[PDB]
């Protein structure tokens, strides 16, 4: 009669808080929060859990006794608890206990309070956390049903324990109880229990090791429903001490090996997936009886569902190649500023591992089968060459596409470490996949392509006719027509078999231009970015080569169409002047017909994009905030047509403000802007020093700030561009000296420094020493080492030829800072393969200054000690 | 034609309420106005299977409402736990919503959405992101921002509702009524 008018007002609230909608939203939200203050109802106003449901609701009832109940666990989470310590309220629903079964749902609704209600009030462990016991070895069969109603309880200890000598020496004695709880015929009663009598760590990490009965008592405790046998074959496969494995551990791979072959994919996944995981060594010691128990089943799951099968074939049926490409399929592209670097033969992964966006989300088992045969190549080698090629000569025709598939991919799949084994049998598959490409199974010359490509490496270091002629020939033909994914996995495998072939290409050029410019007509926004992309890096990779009449004037209306398309500020602009800042370089000069507006539209975005900035610093309210990426690209772009047209750009630079737009940049508070800037001035230093020069007072102490490596990328291209710079002005250079050279020093000697920045300063160093020997020499023997290290293995080229000129003259001055650490230069030396008469007389002369200190016998004897081919050039360079 | 419970969990700020507008309004909206009283606005995609009417409870990460924690998860029939690749945390205060999810709702799909991926600078690097593959849910980089991806979480929460993997949303247009639509072409002359 009292508080009774008002307890039937929360039977409105609840009409109101289940069914929620704008109104009662912002409106309830007052009605709630102001039922806080009168709290003489609320004490009251919950026990309503078998008093609203056993009310009128169900649905709505659980929506307080399960819902609004919760939320005042905020009210002693935050509070401390001095408020409704009492211990009646306390108990008045720590009876609630004891009602563990009115409609299953509501069976919980309340029991994740008994995680919170503890975690704020953790002390006083057994008031509460009586019924752990007082309800433990209750579930036996004791209530409605018999577990279903303490079974409804016995997982609220689950979720109760592991989401919240102490204490540490009464709960084993009672979690060693669990594995009771294992047998019994019920679901919950079995999992509930087992699953989470495996959460294991250190809080009591006892009963556990010692339990090998809880091994074969799960050894072969299958699926004592479903759901469960899962997150059992979860745990086996889910260990770090696996001192007590390595005994039941030629079983557990027999009862494994089928556990993640169980028809339930849930559970196959939670299996294969948790099972290859294998780490150290001792991991394969097994493996190796295991070579045939396992390369049938894995290799037959590297095919698709039929399912992960249907929601492909949606864009696979080769028809879509006219379907336009929605926007909301157009991740996300940057443009990372460029990084001055060198080259060291035909040495990636520390750059493509970098963009794992896609496998991150569709984790089906075929995404493990090969996923986990990650180890292949990784573990072992070659081991699995044996046998397989029966799987892979059937597959390879066997059935329909979903079986030649599977093995199209397997061949690819292994390559990256069962290569050369492999090798062998590779002068037969490669010229029958290049088939494959050919078919109208879709999906499947999409891995033809991946797996063609997957190793083509060899078919270029190979004769020409034989393969590389027809593989390029084919997989260009899929370049075109087919299906948009076709198109994809086709250019990116032609895009590596570019960079493979690099310069072998030139031949067929007309051919494979022609392939491309067609594509632009025919492709696709999300595909036409892969189209530039590849055509940047074929530019790459045949050199000035691709300087020539016939090709350049079939490959610049194309792009020239784009350029005047695009918008300043359409994302696409990146891959179209990355592309052109590639074409540009190797157009050398043969792009002029070009440049003006090519240059002019850099100028004028990074001229628009500082000003967009400063005035969004100041009203961000009108103005927007640009992407700086505009001007890195652009900047990066001008840093290309100077590296190409060289000398040519003079006039250029001349009648524009680069110049000054130079100081803004140099000046920037972003590093990758500031990091492209440098990269130009240097290039720039190259070109038309004449321009640079009356500033190089302003701009020799800006660079001297930025050689600080707390933005490795910045020093880098900074160091670099001081390089170029001293051997433009000789001893002129004399006085910018001691704000450079003591953080070079530094830095070729700083830890854990990426290799491009010590090979850099490595050269830089060279070079001021190269035109001031007196001021650098001195101080040789700080750097000779970590110099010679460093540049024993860059490619022969203008600047490791300065930077050898350098270290010989500096030498000479000062011999002594060298002699002790003589090994080391000559095999610096020995690095070289062909250089120029006048450098190879300064090394004769080092040379046989050594043999002069160590004596004819020791220098003899010494100079034998090569490797053969180092042996010879070091003879050669040496003059008897 | 079905209504449908949908909880917008997910940490402060990350995305939830610009998300959600995107789909009903038009364009992108910056601002960050946080969500107090977790509104409820209401979706509906045309599919291949008819139309679906999903309710989204647009949940709020401030302690605006962070008092009414679950509740909403009562009855609820698809999840939605949304964070910031451009934030350090969220991704790691985030197995906490998993729990306190499927605490109430026991087994409804949840989609694990990485949003904000439009900014170069992503602090929660994709390979960082190994949840999903453990607790056994569904990825997406998303930007609510330029609409990256911004209808898969709906697509496979459909689809995963109505146990159709044909299903699929609709945005072409009309054309001939299907049942008038003349010989192929060739068929025509044939
Ligand atoms: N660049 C970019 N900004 C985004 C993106 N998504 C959201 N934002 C911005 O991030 C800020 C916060 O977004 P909001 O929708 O308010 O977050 P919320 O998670 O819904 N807030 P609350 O937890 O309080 O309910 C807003 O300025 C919003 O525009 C995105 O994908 N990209
Ligand atoms: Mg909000």
């Amino acid at each position: 009669y009292e508080w009774k008018p008002d307890e039937q007002g929360l039977q409105q609230i609840l009409q109101l808080l289940k069914e929620s909608q704008s109104p009662d939203t912002t409106i309830q939200r007052t009605v709630q929060q102001k039922l806080e203050q009168l709290n003489q109802y609320p004490d009251f106003n919950n026990y309503l859990i078998f008093v609203l449901t056993k009310l009128k609701s169900e649905d709505e009832p659980t929506r307080s006794l399960s819902g609004l109940i919760l939320k005042n666990n905020v009210k002693a989470h935050f509070q401390n608890f001095p408020n409704g310590v009492t211990d009646f309220i306390k108990s008045e629903c720590l009876n609630n206990i004891g009602d563990s079964s009115p409609l299953i749902r509501a069976t919980v609704g309340i029991l994740i309070t008994t995680i919170a209600s503890k975690g704020e009030l953790q002390n006083w462990p057994d008031l509460l956390p009586k019924l752990c016991s007082l309800l433990d070895s209750e579930d036996y069969n004791t209530c409605e049903g018999a577990f279903g109603a303490l079974q409804k309880i016995c997982e609220d200890s689950a979720e109760i324990l592991d989401s919240d000598r102490p204490l540490n020496i009464m709960i084993p004695k009672f979690l060693q109880f669990f594995k009771h709880s294992s047998p019994k015929i019920r679901s919950h009663a079995v999992a509930c229990v087992n699953q989470f009598i495996i959460s294991r760590t250190q809080a009591l990490m006892l009963h556990i090791d010692s339990f090998t009965e809880n091994l074969f008592a799960l050894a072969g405790d299958e699926e004592p429903e479903v759901r469960k046998n899962v997150c059992r074959a979860l745990v086996m496969l889910l260990e770090v001490r696996m001192d007590r494995l390595l005994p039941h551990m030629h079983n557990i791979v027999e009862y494994m090996l089928q556990r993640t072959q169980d028809q339930d994919e849930n559970v196959a996944l939670e299996a294969c997936e948790f099972w290859l995981t294998l780490a150290e060594q001792p991991i394969c010691k097994d493996v190796l009886v295991r070579h045939l128990p396992k390369l049938i089943p894995v290799l037959v799951n590297g095919m698709k569902y039929s399912d992960i099968d249907i929601i492909l074939l949606k864009g696979d049926v080769e028809e879509d190649e006219t379907i336009p490409d929605s926007e909301q399929d157009i991740r996300p592209r940057f443009h990372r500023s460029r990084t001055v670097a060198q080259q060291h033969d035909e040495d990636d992964d520390d750059d493509d591992e970098i963009d794992d966006d896609d496998t991150i989300s569709d984790w089906n088992l075929r995404k493990c089968s090969a996923a986990a045969l990650d180890v292949l190549a990784n573990v072992y080698r070659d081991e699995l060459l044996p046998h397989i090629l029966p799987l892979l000569k059937e597959l390879l025709f066997h059935h329909e596409w979903v079986v030649k598939e599977s093995g199209i991919l397997v061949l690819g799949a292994i390559a990256e470490g069962c290569m050369q084994g492999m090798i062998p049998y590779l002068p037969e598959l490669i010229p029958h996949l290049i088939q494959c490409l050919s078919d109208k199974k879709a999906l499947v010359r999409s891995i033809t392509c991946w797996t063609l490509s997957r190793y083509a490496h060899w078919v270029v270091s190979q004769p020409p006719d034989t393969y590389l002629k027809p593989l390029m020939t084919e997989l260009l033909k899929r370049i075109l027509d087919s299906n948009k994914r076709v198109q994809e996995a086709a250019c990116s495998a032609f895009a590596t078999l570019e960079e493979e072939a690099c310069t072998e290409l030139v031949p067929y050029l007309a051919y494979i231009l022609d392939t491309l410019v067609f594509a632009f007509s025919k492709y696709q926004h999300k595909n036409l970015l892969i189209l530039y992309d590849a055509i940047g890096t074929l530019a790459d990779s045949v050199g000035h080569h691709l300087n020539k009449p016939e090709y350049i004037q079939m490959l610049m209306p194309p792009l020239i169409q784009k350029w005047n398309m695009l918008k300043d500020e359409d994302k696409d602009l990146f891959p179209l002047l990355e592309c052109l800042s590639s074409v540009a370089t190797a157009l050398q000069s043969g792009f002029l017909p070009y440049c003006e507006p090519v240059y002019q539209r850099c100028v004028n975005l990074v001229q628009k994009t500082l000003a967009q900035a400063m005035l969004n610093n100041a009203q961000p309210d009108q103005y927007e905030a640009p992407d700086k990426d505009f001007m890195i690209v652009a900047l990066d772009l001008l840093s290309g047509l100077a590296e190409g047209l060289g000398g040519n750009i003079e006039q250029l630079v001349a009648r524009s403000n680069i110049l000054t737009l130079m100081y803004q940049c140099m000046q920037d508070k972003m590093p990758e802007v500031r990091q492209s800037s440098f990269a130009l001035l240097g290039d720039l230093t190259k070109a038309c020093f004449q321009h640079v020069k009356p500033c190089i007072a302003d701009f020799m102490p800006i660079l001297g700030t930025n050689l600080n490596p707390e933005f490795i990328s910045v020093c880098n291209n900074a160091t670099w561009a001081i390089g170029e710079i001293s051997i433009q002005m000789g001893i002129e250079m004399q006085p910018y000296i001691p704000m450079v050279l003591h953080q070079l020093v530094e830095i070729i000697n700083r830890p854990n420094t990426p290799k491009t920045l010590l090979e850099n300063t490595a050269i830089t160093i060279g070079r001021l020493g190269y035109v001031c020997p007196q001021e650098v020499a001195p101080m040789l023997q700080q750097f000779i080492r970590p110099w010679c290290t460093s540049l024993r293995n860059i490619r022969d080229n203008e600047e490791k030829d300065s930077a050898f000129r350098g270290i010989c003259t500096m030498i000479s001055v000062n011999p002594s800072g060298v002699i002790q650490d003589f090994i080391f230069f000559c095999d610096a030396v020995a690095s070289w393969i062909n250089p120029k008469d006048d450098l190879r007389d300064m090394f004769c002369k080092i040379l046989h200054g050594f043999k002069n200190q160590v004596g004819d016998e020791n220098w003899r004897r010494f100079s034998d000690q090569f490797p053969l081919p180092l042996k010879e050039r070091l003879a050669a360079f040496y003059g008897v | 034609q079905v209504q449908f419970k949908l909880v917008l969990v997910g940490d402060g700020g990350t995305g939830k309420t610009t998300f959600v507008k995107r789909h009903l309004t038009g364009e992108f909206e910056k601002k960050y106005v946080a969500t107090l009283g977790v509104e409820v606005h209401p979706l509906v995609f045309h599919t291949n299977r008819g139309p679906i009417k999903f309710n989204v409870w647009d949940t709020a990460g401030q302690e605006k409402f962070g008092g009414l924690r679950d509740g909403y998860y009562i009855q609820a029939q698809c999840a939605i736990i949304m964070f910031d690749v451009t934030s350090r945390v969220t991704y790691k205060n985030v197995p906490n919503w998993h729990r306190d999810l499927v605490r109430v709702c026991e087994n409804i799909p949840i989609v694990l959405c990485g949003n904000k991926v439009d900014i170069k600078d992503r602090k929660v690097k994709a390979k960082s992101i190994v949840f999903h593959r453990k607790k056994n849910l569904q990825y997406y980089d998303i930007s609510a921002k330029s609409n990256y991806n911004f209808e898969k979480p709906f697509l496979w929460l459909a689809r995963k509702l109505i146990g159709d993997p044909n299903l699929e949303f609709v945005a072409m247009p009309a054309l001939a009524p299907p049942e008038v639509v003349m010989d192929p072409a060739l068929a025509a002359q044939y």
